[PDB]
């Protein structure tokens, strides 16, 4: 390197240069004591908003205050602390006789976009890395536990998916598989981080295939391969058909949680799984309204 | 001080004389990849002064009734230049952004806007107005080009998302009685260290008139909206043939 | 940095964008009794952030052909609030005041307005024209109240003193050209340490347009003028029932 | 006196502040010897009143 | 800072509060000569604060039509005051300058002004229209006195050279957007160290209107220009009888 251009160059630096740094804080900050002033030049509540930052005022600025020792903790508002909390992710139905799943196998497909609760919370972040914990709680339509004998198999995908009760996939010789009765307490496993990318994300701004995007291939835009976790598979063991019909209720909680990018939460009704769309004619607005701002 | 500023990059150079400082996206600064971070095993190329520097897209028009608009990121380049060049013959793209609104009137029009950046800016659609038809936004919509589109409902943001809440997202404000132009420096923003510039938009920019224009009759009625960017840290890996769509 | 300026007493704040400095009159700040000057033996009671805070009383609107005001001080604050209660409960009084007289207009109008402070402004009569009669003002011209009461001959002050000499007193001009706020502080003036509010008071405020408000048709033809006032270092002693008249 | 706004409070200051003070004048103030000035930012003839 | 200035010089006083910095021409003060340039015998006679003052000669009214107007100098000040008296008693003569212009107007208005010095600034004639006849301008063009005289072809400065070349003479420009006033200070400038008032002219003062004036109707129409100038460190030998022509 000779020419007085590479040697100046700033091309490779790797370092993120960070404008702020996170500090300790257990407890809500303290309030001093302050005076009246009189004086020019000095003008803590005059702002201006069109730079894009918040307000820096503060009590001791505006108002005469007293001293006070705040030792309010905000430990509850940390992300472990909002999302470990488990809530209904799926239901699965196994009639005896239906339309949807008579032959006594079911398979569902691993998401979080099914109930309102739930989504609506995950997707305050664009993205989010976290470890899981699913728990099984299954009985009749009525709420009655009866004996029987049920099987759970794990899918990654790629993986063949059983086609039927007698089905040869299940062997379980590799995927993991749990055997469980009705009578036994709901049984509950844990898992990992598995997707191939670095976190999961709620929004993809783009298409998983290359070519021409037309009209008829509009049903791929916003699916992001990255978050297909696979399939899980649910049957009763056995050959003959068996006595009881069974609901299977899942429900999952994170642990281990980080978060990036928030962005604005829902505000319109949900009305498909990985879909933004909301109804055209009925826009509600965010809140309540009054008759005059004059009154209350 | 605050007020005057000067922004040079490449063989371009901007000049304002009422500003309201420059916000930093996150507070971070645009950087190249780390040894750790990268995946790929051949080395990138990094063309440097000849795609860092600023491009101006196109001119809009604010009238008393207007909407807004928004465009997507990096799909405006795609056709411009040796960065369009360099994005649609490698597979693999990387690089920061410099974004410059401009918008200017007299001492008696009174107007104000919103310009914001939200990543991964996913739009909806109305559902058929009954919520009964899933069906899905056409490639013009998606993706306008450099041309941008316009939004139809603004309030939700096209996309079910209260507008009150953009200000999360970085941000300015133009306010014709104080300033007329604002100024935003985004990173790198993805959950990838590489990713392609024809299948993916990092981010999208919104500008939306909160406040209506308004003015006396015998003013100047035409009052253009004018955007400006400028890559940064650019970096591209894959070489291939050159593949347009 | 002499332009902009905050007042912060009590729990109530004032903010000003075009000001002329802050008028100290005769150099001297309010303070507490000391124990050579004092008399009374009962010790007094000091409410603080009760009393010393900013009031509004009323807002007066200034015509091409207008004379001029005044208002009695702490006539105008003996109904008002924990101040007027504790002022009509005892005997004694004594404080100082902070006054801010506010204005404002285009860049269009032009005027002036003359502020001041007058201790013991006594106000005479016109002895029925031809001097003859020696008549005395009513109480309502007296102590006008927090309505304040327009001059009749604002030449001689309403009491055979010329106003070009007002100036010998604390005063700030309010010119529409350059400013639209003047504040004055005054600290307790009298001949005793102590004194009734509600016999005697201590001084009057003055605003007298010496050049009159013009401006061409089409533009805001309502110019109001408001007054906020604050006592300081407020001292009561006496305690008795409470009694109005 | 124990919560910390009786101890910091300034009630009971009866000390007046002046912001002036006199000094001995006993004949009219002297004229010292003056030139021309031609420069910019010093107005001594420009007022506010 | 730069805005604000004042020009104080024997007793007179110039106030401005729009200015462009001061000119000092050639990058040289005015001063005294010295023994080795000094040729004459005779001490001279330096009358100082009676003829280093500020000497306003007239007004010239700005139209949207106007060409342009020159002074010369001394020639200007041959009848004015203690500094005529002493130009017109003596033989001998040396100073500088200090040249001051004055033009305003509101914020609705625009244009633009040069005023330039050009030393030895010779006068031609059109030669007949033809370059036939022989002629030269006669008295009055030459000198016109403290009148000043119009051009009549300020493209090639009424001598046959361009205007566009002028700005390399000491100048400065009045915008009626930016100030409304213009300084030059100029050093004396001869190839001697003396010479006659009433015979040779130093240099002359230009002021031409490059971007023309303009108003919409209703503003004041009325837009005038006048000059004030004083010597500077002035100098006289040769005592005689006095004479005029
Ligand atoms: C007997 C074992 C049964 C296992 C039950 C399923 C476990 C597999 C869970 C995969 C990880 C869960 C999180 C999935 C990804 C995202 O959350 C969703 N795709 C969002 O739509």
């Amino acid at each position: 390197d000779r020419v007085a251009d590479v040697i100046e160059s700033s091309i490779g630096d790797s370092v993120s240069r960070a404008l702020t740094h996170a500090l300790p804080a257990p407890t809500g900050q303290d309030t001093q004591v302050s005076s009246h002033r009189l004086d020019t030049g000095k003008v803590p509540a005059l702002q201006a908003a069109e730079i894009g930052a918040s307000s820096n005022a503060s009590d001791e600025s505006m108002i005469e205050t007293r001293c006070v020792l705040n030792s309010h903790s905000t430990a509850e508002t940390t992300l472990d602390s909002f999302f470990s909390r488990a809530g209904l992710v799926g239901e699965i139905d196994l009639p005896l006789k239906g339309t949807t799943n008579p032959n006594g196998y079911a398979n569902w497909d691993i998401d979080i976009t099914g109930y309102a609760q739930m989504r609506r919370k995950v997707e305050l972040f664009t993205y989010m890395r976290f470890d899981a914990e699913f728990t099984f709680v299954a009985c009749t339509p009525t709420g009655e536990v009866v004996p029987q004998l049920l099987q759970y198999m794990f899918v990654p995908p790629g993986a063949p998916k059983p086609d039927s009760r007698e089905s040869l996939a299940w062997q379980t010789a590799t995927n993991p598989s749990v055997f469980v009765k009705l009578s036994d307490p709901p049984a509950q496993v844990s898992v990992p981080f598995m997707s191939p990318a670095s976190a999961y994300q709620w929004f993809y701004d783009g298409y998983p295939t290359f070519g021409e995007h037309k009209q008829e291939k509009d049903l791929e835009y916003g699916a992001c391969p990255n978050n297909m976790m696979g399939t899980f598979s649910v049957r009763t063991v056995g050959t003959s058909k068996s006595k009881y019909p069974l609901v299977v209720r899942i429900y999952m909680r994170m642990k281990h949680v980080r978060a990036w990018i928030p962005r604005p939460m829902r505000n319109q009704n949900y009305l498909f799984k990985a879909n933004p769309n909301y109804a055209g004619n009925s826009i509600k607005p965010t809140g309540t309204s009054r008759t005059a701002i004059t009154t209350l | 001080s605050d007020r005057v500023a000067q922004l040079t990059i490449g063989n371009s150079t901007i000049t304002t004389q009422e500003a309201a400082n420059i916000i930093v996206g996150y507070g971070e600064w645009p950087s190249y990849c780390s040894d750790s971070d990268a995946t790929a095993v051949d080395k990138p190329t990094r063309p440097d002064v000849s795609v860092n520097r600023f491009y101006t897209l196109d001119t809009k028009l604010w009238e008393k009734s207007s909407k807004g608009w928004y465009w997507k990121f990096p799909d405006v380049l795609t056709e411009t230049g040796v960065f369009g060049q360099n994005a649609q013959f490698h597979y693999l793209y990387r690089s920061g952004f410099c974004i410059h609104v401009q918008c200017n009137a007299s001492k008696f029009h009174q107007g104000a806007l919103l310009v914001a950046v939200l990543p991964e800016y996913v739009i909806g659609t109305v559902a058929g107005g009954t919520g009964t038809e899933d069906s899905h936004p056409p490639y013009k919509q998606t993706q306008p080009g450099a041309d941008g589109f316009e939004l139809q409902h603004p309030y939700v943001l096209d996309a079910g998302i209260p507008i009150s809440q953009l200000t999360v997202c970085p941000h300015q404000w133009i306010n014709l009685r104080t300033n007329n132009c604002a100024t935003i420096i985004v990173p790198y923003i993805n959950a990838l260290p590489f990713d392609s510039a024809l299948n993916h938009c990092n981010f999208g920019l919104l500008v939306v008139p909160i406040s209506p224009l308004d003015y006396d009759q015998g003013a100047t009625p035409v009052i253009p909206i004018t955007i400006t960017l400028a890559p940064m840290c650019s970096e591209f890996a894959g070489l291939r043939q050159a593949v347009t769509q």
